[PDB]
């Protein structure tokens, strides 16, 4: 019936996808072999064969075999259908050109047919989920192209994506601005909604709050996986208030050109503090609206709140929820745009936030997933635009892109679009 | 899958290549007999990159040995690892170039490079997906420079889009193992300035200083320097041969590290470097490695990076590490070292992490910088070349080989353009 297709592009998307599907398997009590030794909202995310073997609905795409081979040799190799795993003979080399244009074009058709058949298996298909890194060549280019194609093909079907946002200070590559800018250009022109995540902010969050050792991508991906799973859990179980993705599209997007919800998750605490900590809805929301608990390095106090969605899990009573929201509204440190009477959309689900075995996050009977739009993200876009402006001003690395079939006017147009975005945020910010 | 062809120029190319394939044999657990004794799947997983599967299930390293003086290759064959290579991989002439670039290149390399090119085509046909070629050679040597130059030119001619990188021994500033070196280095660099994607500069003097100082040595020989350099050469390729986070392909690294077509020159570095018995007082952490790597003393190229600015920096890590540590260290280092980096290139650092450490150590790292200290190197070489060229010393040999003066002139002009271009960005 109601179903969704989860696309994973690039190492980030693949790994996050692995952790994600693992968490799903945990939540649905499904084993790596597809066996499960009320929940049909799992059939929402899964199919079934003659032996009662449950398979996930997803397509993994990496232009280089790499992590997908690591997955083929991984635990869940028995879970995923071998056809869903698609690998090329070489990477995009952090070059938007290749992935968006030169390489992926000889691949993506297979992926489209794959997704098409997966969509043929569907009945009530609501939309898609695209996991990729923002600024990474493969993810950027291939997801841009794929999002264009899917946008054309499926039309009104909900298109959601989780993009790993380049950090202001730390960077894994020098060419990230180019890819990111081209990405947001071609992606903005298509994608319905995009969730931004800054690894630096995750480091800050875990390190300062979760009080763990200096981490690796594992627990970060687990956290993001918890967030995503929380959303899908809003969709995957019967609560007091159930929320379709279309409702997120409806409520969180005031304007077609502006969608960049910032994710923040609570409670985030050590297993030890959980005993000294008393979690109340009001307290969790108070924690949710703190700037330090944001999954992005963007400071909310430099802008105003347009739309805010709060998803509740486990044991929650809407009475103290609306009470808490009022208590939050009373706070003038948190300010909302003048033309918005209310920016709050609430939902609640009886299913609690189960914890991953061997996980570092404390077990709680309730949790809150927050999605929010602000112009401080436009400030972030500004700094990124500045980096790109300099790097492009000196024409660094451009010869690769050009030689691989890009153009100067392309970068120019992307820049223009970014300027337009900035001014859109500015005007809406008024 | 992704595969690399390792071409070994005569002399140090072959020697370094020998030690290099020894290191690789240790990496994948390949016995010198050709049999695989390794205990891990990761070893055999992507092994096809540097190796081929024989019908006898002996792993043939993929390489082509080229020298004009068979004695070296004979010494290679007499070696324990000479059995790994098939006898077809050995291609040589019976007359050495005698440190004459023009002679080898125009005369004695052509026949041999034709044969070698045939063998290259064979090895290329054996590839499912060819990533590129790697050349171990020396600047200033006749065979290496001349034959390497010609061969690389033809290799690009045949394979324009493939990755072309070379590990080249640069002339030592305060010492020389031969005369006429500026000419050969100049010509070689010229053709290598136009014909390759990237190159690595390593000086034996700096290696002597580094090893003697840090490792507290007494009587080190070329084998040890080759061991270190080979450790680096194997170090940069780990992300391709093993799983990890932010796996960096060679061309991706080339893309990240090269801001402009003509400046690809890199100065490698390696950590940890510590003497035996002093290791007990050392704690292995990302800060330690990063501090060792960004230290001017540990630069294997001969120069001082303190004079210049970094256009691009790539740091590849080995073993189990924390991303947080790396990020924090890169930010902190980049923060305190500000003004040593280009202002119009935000985030000069390129990070990659392989989960598999080098054998014998819990963790390690390799540093690849790009800086105008190499412009200083080129200033030195240009000066020496000018001094030698003014009085027409040794020119009669090259003119004897039919080498025209205008070639030297043009080469010098190109060097001037190179150092100029280095001065242009700063
Ligand atoms: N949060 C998180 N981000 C990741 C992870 N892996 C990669 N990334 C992001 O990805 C960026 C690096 O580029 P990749 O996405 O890995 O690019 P790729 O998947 O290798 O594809 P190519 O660009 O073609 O090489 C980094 O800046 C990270 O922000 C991960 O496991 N977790
Ligand atoms: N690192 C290293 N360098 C070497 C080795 N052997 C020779 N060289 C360098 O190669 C140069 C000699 O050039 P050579 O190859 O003999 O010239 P050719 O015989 O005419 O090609 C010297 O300047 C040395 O610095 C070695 O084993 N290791
Ligand atoms: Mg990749």
């Amino acid at each position: 019936m109601r179903e969704c297709i989860s696309i994973h592009v690039g190492q980030a998307g693949v790994q996050i996808g692995n952790a994600c599907w693992e968490l799903y398997c945990l939540e649905h009590g499904i084993q790596p072999d597809g066996q499960m030794p009320g929940d049909d909202s799992f059939n929402t995310f899964f199919s079934e064969t003659g032996a009662g073997k449950h398979v996930p609905r997803a397509v993994f795409v990496d232009l280089e075999p790499t992590v997908i081979d690591e997955v083929r040799t991984g635990t869940y190799r028995q879970l995923f259908h071998p056809e869903q795993l698609i690998t090329g003979k070489e990477d995009a080399a952090n070059n938007y050109a290749r992935g968006h244009y030169t390489i992926g074009k000889e691949i993506i058709d297979l992926v489209l047919d794959r997704i098409r058949k997966l969509a043929d298996q569907c009945t009530g298909l609501q939309g898609f989920l695209v996991f990729h890194s923002f600024g990474g060549g493969t993810g950027s280019g291939f997801t841009s192209l794929l999002m264009e194609r899917l946008s054309v093909d499926y039309g009104k079907k909900s298109k959601l994506e989780f993009s790993i946002y380049p950090a202001p200070q730390v960077s894994t590559a020098v060419v990230e601005p180019y890819n990111s800018i081209l990405t947001t250009h071609t992606t903005l022109e298509h994608s319905d909604c995009a969730f931004m995540v800054d690894n630096e902010a995750i480091y800050d969050i875990c390190r300062r709050n979760l009080d763990i050792e200096r981490p690796t991508y594992t627990n970060l991906n687990r956290l993001i996986s918890q967030i995503v799973s929380s959303i899908t859990a809003s969709l995957r179980f019967d609560g007091a208030l159930n929320v379709d993705l279309t409702e997120f599209q409806t409520n969180l997007v005031p304007y077609p050109r502006i969608h960049f919800p910032l994710a923040t998750y609570a409670p985030v605490i050590s297993a030890e503090k959980a005993y000294h900590e008393q979690l109340s809805v009001a307290e969790i929301t108070n924690a949710c609206f703190e700037p330090a608990n944001q999954m992005v390095k963007c400071d909310p106090r430099h802008g105003k709140y347009m739309a805010c969605c709060l998803l509740y899990r486990g044991d929650v009573v809407p009475k103290d929820v609306n009470a808490a929201i009022a208590t939050i509204k009373t706070k003038r440190s948190i300010q909302f745009v003048d033309w918005c009477p209310t920016g709050f959309k609430v939902g609640i689900n009886y299913q609690p936030p189960t914890v991953v075995p061997g996980g570092d996050l404390a077990k709680v009977q309730r949790a809150v997933c927050m999605l929010s739009n602000t112009t401080a993200i436009a400030e972030a876009w500004a700094r990124l635009d500045h980096k790109f402006d300099l790097m492009y001003a000196k024409r660094a690395f451009v010869h690769w892109y050009v030689g691989e079939g890009m153009e100067e006017g392309e970068f120019s147009e992307a820049r223009e679009d970014m300027a337009a975005l900035e001014k859109d945020y500015e005007e809406v910010g008024v | 899958m992704r595969e690399i062809v390792h071409i070994q120029a005569g002399q140090c190319g072959n020697q370094i290549g020998a030690k290099f394939w020894e290191v690789i044999s240790d990496e994948h657990g390949i016995d010198p007999s050709g049999n695989y004794v390794g205990d891990s799947d990761l070893q055999l997983e992507r092994i096809s990159v540097y190796y081929n599967e024989a019908s006898s299930h002996k792993y043939v390293p993929r390489a082509i040995l080229v020298d004009l003086e068979p004695g070296t290759m004979d010494s290679v064959r007499s070696g324990a690892f000479g059995h790994l290579f098939r006898p077809d991989n050995f291609i040589f002439g019976q007359s050495g170039a005698g440190n004459n670039w023009a002679k080898g290149h125009y005369t004695e390399g052509a026949e041999l490079v034709d044969s070698v090119l045939d063998v290259v085509r064979k090895e290329c046909e054996n590839c499912d997906c060819l990533q590129g070629f790697q050349l171990t050679h020396s600047l200033g040597g006749g065979t290496g420079s001349g034959m390497g130059t010609l061969l690389i030119s033809k290799v690009r001619e045949e394979y324009p889009d493939r990755i072309m990188n070379t590990f080249s021994v640069v002339p030592s500033p305060k010492v020389s193992d031969t005369v006429v070196e500026p000419y050969n280095a100049t010509l070689s660099i010229h053709q290598l300035v136009e014909n390759t994607d990237e190159t690595y500069c390593i000086d034996n003097e700096a290696l002597y200083d580094i090893c003697f100082r840090t490792l507290k040595l007494a009587t080190p020989t070329y084998g040890d320097l080759n061991h270190l350099v080979s450790a680096t050469m194997s170090g940069v390729t780990t992300s391709l041969r093993f799983p990890g986070q932010l796996n960096a392909d060679l061309r991706k690294l080339a893309v990240n590290m090269v801001p402009f077509p003509r400046l690809h020159f890199f100065m490698p570095g390696f950590a940890p470097l510590t003497a035996r018995g002093s290791q007990q007082y050392r704690a292995l952490t990302v800060p330690e490695l990063t501090q060792q790597m960004f230290d001017a003393k540990n630069m294997m190229a001969a120069c001082d990076p303190r004079h210049g600015r970094y256009l691009t920096v790539a740091t590849v890590f080995r073993g189990r590490m924390s991303m947080k540590e790396v990020d924090e260290q890169m930010l902190a280092i980049q923060s305190k070292n500000s003004s040593y980096f280009v202002e119009w290139i935000p985030n000069n650092v390129k990070v990659a992490v392989c989960d598999i450490p080098p054998r014998g150590l819990k963790m390690s790292s390799t540093f690849i910088g790009n800086s105008t200290a190499i412009q200083e190197l080129f200033k030195r070489i240009s000066e020496q070349f000018t001094a030698m060229f003014r009085r027409k010393a040794f020119l009669h040999w090259y003119t004897g080989e039919g080498m025209d003066e205008m070639e030297f002139t043009e080469a010098e002009s190109n060097m001037n353009d190179l150092v100029s271009e280095y001065q242009q960005y700063q």
